[PDB]
């Protein structure tokens, strides 16, 4: 398990690096979401 | 409503993808020329 891309229709995590088609596994879709850092981020309950 | 694109040949476009993908939601036009 290793995260970095995202899918949008199909939903699958994809990850894949610089210049190494921008298309889905599965589904060929050209359209994809970034992860969301690891570094979890803090609100005020305000 | 389609997508002529490299990488591929074409495709049918949809509204949210073209919305996203800053393409024209535009489909081809056809005509019968006689000779
Ligand atoms: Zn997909």
């Amino acid at each position: 398990a290793t995260l970095k891309y995202i899918c949008a229709e199909c939903s699958s995590k994809l990850s894949l690096s610089r210049t190494d088609a921008v298309r889905c596994k599965d589904c060929g879709h050209r359209i994809l979401l970034k992860a969301r850092t690891k570094r979890l981020v803090q609100f005020e309950a305000r | 409503p389609m997508v002529n694109e490299s990488d591929g040949v074409t495709h049918a476009l949809y509204p949210q993808e073209a919305r996203l993908r800053n393409l024209t939601y535009s489909s081809g036009l056809f005509v019968d020329v006689k000779k």
